[PDB]
């Protein structure tokens, strides 16, 4: 099997990642220790992606925690995975940039991607062939994307033939307290135009949304949301770490859903979304599509799905999911772009995610996220008119042409965005 | 005295090899491990089965094929589940797919791995002194099955430009698709394949589905054996005794007048669930709805037919049940010299899976019969192809890999020269 490196960078990718490994390490039956005691064989199938196996029966992940701060690696050491990660790959900074993006971008995520790199050569050297690298942090912060984005520059140049997978969280004012959190957002999005091939955009103001809404809950608790993004990540996955007919082994879901350089800006979605119940076929289907499901401010009756790859987990009949699609389509005709034939791909797993009987997971690049890019490019517009902060950013070396360039490519791209949803066959 | 090499690209291709293979053991009498009961007494060939198994120093019965992907999965399945049968040094395995993406198999990916494949198909046919040709085994969908093909089809005109190859390839269904591309990467592997394949059995899992539907969703295990049982009864003239049919130059002259319209259609009768008279089972194969492309062949115009009559079938009722077809209006042959139904008849019963998908029958017939009714399936693919091609969907994918813009707009001429040449044999 092909191996996949894992990359978590800031405090908010520290722990939705943690949570997400344990998830999977409940969901592939591996214990504390690192030893399978799963009852199925498709478990230990397709395990080399994420897993590196060591000495004496001992999976552990390939995951590279990386932060400027150590609090976070004592609450990942805290915690009951702590044991389970690596001990050598842990890299954390003295500092925090504490949402500066230069302070991540120019000085101390400069200072620290040597070691990074360094760590990154020694773990792609013993790969038998890489696959790919799989990134998840947050927009808004200091060292997430400001780092993040410097190690996406290293990564295409030391690997310009590989994939690169990104979770990006874009912020939000509904649970974020930050004012600056769009200049590093609308600068980590046009560094992500130019060097990156996948982006997973996973939004935090959905997020609330669902919690108010569907689990009726008022309190945005982060646990919640590391809950939700990790049950929506583990049914986005369960096509990487099962065989099946839709592989998607990154590469694959590359050349299924990107249709341009520009354009992939993913929108990904869980149905049978529960916080801490009969399930069947047309209401999980029902659930897929809404507006109110999906985990990014949009508006899906505003857009056009370009792809969809709608994955299916549980003990289901095919036929049934088959025609409920094909029904969904159908009806919907006017939602779905006609110069694209065949756009919806279905795969069925038949293990479902631990507390849930039937999962559903959707994979988009709808044209809706075109309103997330114009909310946080106005955002920064209102940011930029007046100036605030640009004494932080500009004092670091950051021309202030810079903020006139990400303003510039993000306006371009809603501009495209908007050319090709008004074209039709 | 005659030789066939057996070649197998991509998943698709090397799990309809095997299974094939598998078929073919199983209707010769051929022992699993690769020895055989009864015909080893001799301990050589020319035994009509030498054209396609070769015999070792001690006795096995290797089969003379040459399994190659891009993906070490299937390679290893087959390996490990059959493994003394096929020889480790003939599977050629890869590192990275193409991952549905023509120019990646056929420019980067494929072109670091070609010569080690040539050079096998080279031991290969150092042990073959009066071989025949390939059978080339694919799929358009995929990437390593177009990229790959298209190289191999090229390497072997420009080295082997005696010999005739064959192909047998998968047309896409939007029933089972792991890909978007997939009108991309078969009209680039037909325009790159024109000229170098001389009878192209293109079969659509469509048709198989809905077949497996209707008569037998069903997984790609029960495509895959029927699949077999098809290209078993396609090719059961050719592992025979000698009635029509049992070379490539057979293949070729039977149904290919024209150097780029050589794509036939099967049609297959005796589908029940796991008897019936000889003149409905013709009838049957002459049914658009059981046919293995999805087309309407009542709106095209015949050329050829070659009916291969499989079990106990007594000759004389064949042709009341070829006078029965021809009193119908139904087919409207073309109007230089048409002849008939050709047809020959083995007395050997096909062999069906114990406890698999399809029942054993009797009476079995195929009709390998050219048309213009594929026609369609190409303007299908060819209108699937514009769609995405006038806003330059997907595009990049293939230009980032070495390929051309230029090589789309080449293929839509192609494809347009086939649809024109197409309605010009349509046309008096
Ligand atoms: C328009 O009027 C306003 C309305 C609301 C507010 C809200 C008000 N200020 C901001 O968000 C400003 C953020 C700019 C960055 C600047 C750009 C960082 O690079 C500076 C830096 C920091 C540390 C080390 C090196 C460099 O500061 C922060 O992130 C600081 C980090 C420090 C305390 C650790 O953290 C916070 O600010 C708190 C303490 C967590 C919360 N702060 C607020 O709710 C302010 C104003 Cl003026
Ligand atoms: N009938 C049948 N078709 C198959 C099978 N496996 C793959 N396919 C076809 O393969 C097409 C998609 O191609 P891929 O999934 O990329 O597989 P491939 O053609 O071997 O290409 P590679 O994966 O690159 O090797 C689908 O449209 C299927 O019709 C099979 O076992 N049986
Ligand atoms: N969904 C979610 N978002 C988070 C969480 N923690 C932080 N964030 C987001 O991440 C941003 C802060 O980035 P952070 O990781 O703290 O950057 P750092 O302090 O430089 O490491 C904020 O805008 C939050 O919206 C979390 O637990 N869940």
């Amino acid at each position: 099997m092909r191996e996949i490196v894992h990359l978590q960078i800031g405090q908010c990718g520290n722990q939705i990642g943690a949570k997400f490994w344990e998830v999977i390490s409940d969901e592939h039956g591996i214990d504390i220790a690192g030893n399978y005691c799963g009852n199925a064989s498709l478990q230990l199938e397709r395990i080399n992606v994420y897993f590196n196996e060591a000495y004496s029966h001992k999976y552990v992940p390939r995951s590279i925690l990386v932060d400027l701060e150590p609090g976070t690696m004592d609450s990942v050491r805290s915690s009951k995975i702590g044991p389970l990660f690596r001990p050598d790959n842990f890299i954390h900074g003295n500092s925090g940039a504490g949402n500066n993006w230069a302070k991540g971008h120019y000085t101390e995520g400069a200072e620290l991607i040597e070691n990074v790199m360094d760590v990154v050569r020694n773990e792609c050297e013993s790969c038998d062939c890489l696959q790919g690298f799989q990134l998840i942090h947050s927009l808004g912060g200091g060292t997430g994307s400001g780092m993040g984005t410097l190690l996406i520059n290293k990564i295409r140049e030391e690997y310009p033939d590989r994939i690169m997978n990104t979770f990006s969280v874009v912020p939000s004012p509904k649970v974020s307290d930050t004012v600056v959190e769009p200049y590093n957002a609308i600068l980590s999005i046009h560094q992500l135009i130019e060097n990156t091939d996948e982006t997973f955009c996973i939004d935090n103001e959905a997020l609330y949304d669902i919690c108010f809404r569907t689990l009726k809950l008022t309190n945005p608790t982060y646990g919640d949301l590391n809950h939700l993004v990790s049950l929506t990540m583990s049914g986005v996955t369960t096509s990487l770490r099962f065989p099946g007919q839709l592989n998607a082994d990154l590469r694959k879901l590359a050349v299924n859903m990107v249709p341009f350089p520009r354009l992939h800006f993913f929108m990904p979605g869980f149905a049978p979304l529960t916080a801490r119940r009969a399930l069947s076929v047309p209401e999980l289907t029902q659930q897929m599509f809404d507006a109110r499901n999906m985990m990014a401010a949009c508006d899906p009756r505003r857009g056009r799905y370009l792809t969809v790859a709608c994955i299916f987990r549980g003990r289901m009949s095919t036929r049934e999911v088959d025609e409920q699609l094909l029904s969904v389509q159908t009806k919907n005709s006017s939602y779905f772009v006609e110069w694209i034939p065949n756009n919806v791909k279905v795969a069925v797993c038949d293990i479902p995610p631990r507390g849930l009987k039937m999962a559903a997971t959707f994979i988009g690049n709808n044209t809706a996220i075109q309103e997330l890019f114009i909310r946080v490019s106005e955002q920064f517009s209102a940011m930029f008119r007046r100036k605030a902060f640009l004494h932080w950013y500009t004092g670091e070396g950051m021309d202030e042409m810079e903020f006139s360039e990400a303003e510039g490519n993000t306006n371009d791209l809603v501009s495209e965005y908007q050319q090709y949803q008004d074209a039709t066959a | 005295m005659r030789e066939c090499i057996s070649i197998h690209v991509g998943q698709a291709g090397v799990q309809i090899g095997n299974a094939c293979w598998e078929l073919y053991c199983l209707e010769h009498g051929i022992q699993p491990d690769g020895q055989m009961p009864s015909d080893k007494t001799i301990g050589g060939g020319d035994d009509s089965f030498n054209t396609f198994f070769s015999e070792t120093g001690a006795g096995k019965h290797v089969p003379r094929a040459v399994f190659v992907d891009l993906e070490p999965t299937v390679i290893d399945e087959v390996r490990t589940g059959y493994r003394q049968l096929f020889h480790p040094e003939q599977l050629i395995t890869g590192k990275e797919d193409a991952a549905n993406n023509y120019a990646r198999g056929h420019y980067t990916i494929g072109k670091e791995i070609i010569d080690l494949v040539l050079d096998r198909i080279r031991k290969l046919a150092d042990q073959c002194t009066g071989l025949q040709g390939f059978l080339v085994f694919h799929s358009f969908g995929g990437g390593t099955g177009s990229g790959f093909t298209s190289l191999l089809m090229e390497r072997l005109s420009v080295d082997y430009g005696k010999k005739s190859k064959l192909e047998f390839s998968i047309y896409p269904a939007p029933q089972v698709s792991t890909a978007v591309v997939e009108p991309y990467n078969s009209i680039l592997t037909t325009h790159t394949t024109l000229e170098h394949s001389d009878c192209a059995f293109m079969v659509d899992n469509e048709a198989i589905y809905d077949i497996c539907r209707r008569n037998l969703r069903p997984t790609y295990t029960n495509l895959n054996r029927l699949i077999g049982q098809i290209v078993s009864s396609i090719t059961a003239s050719l592992r025979f005794d000698g009635a029509l049919n049992v070379d490539l130059t057979e293949f070729q002259t039977n149904l290919v007048p024209y150097p780029r319209i050589h794509f036939p259609l099967a049609t297959y009768a005796p589908v029940i669930s796991a008897q019936l008279s000889v003149a409905e089972i013709t009838n049957a194969c002459f049914e658009p709805a059981n046919q293995m492309v999805k087309c309407d062949p009542r709106h095209g115009k015949y050329m050829a037919c070659c009916l291969l009559y499989r079990g106990d079938v007594v000759p004389k009722d064949v042709n009341a049940a070829i006078a029965t077809i021809k009193t119908k209006r139904t087919i409207q042959f073309v109007d230089w010299c048409p002849t008939g139904f050709k047809v020959g008849i083995n007395y050997q019963p096909p062999t069906v899976v114990p406890g698999g998908d399809l029942a054993k029958v009797q009476r079995a017939v195929c009709m390998l019969s050219n048309t213009t009714a594929i026609a369609e399936a190409w303007a299908r693919l060819d209108h699937k192809f514009d769609l995405m091609y006038a806003k330059r969907a997907f595009v990049h994918w293939y230009v980032g890999e070495g390929m051309e813009e230029g090589e789309f707009s080449e293929a839509r001429e192609d494809m347009a020269a086939l649809e024109k040449d197409y309605e010009e044999v349509g046309v008096d």
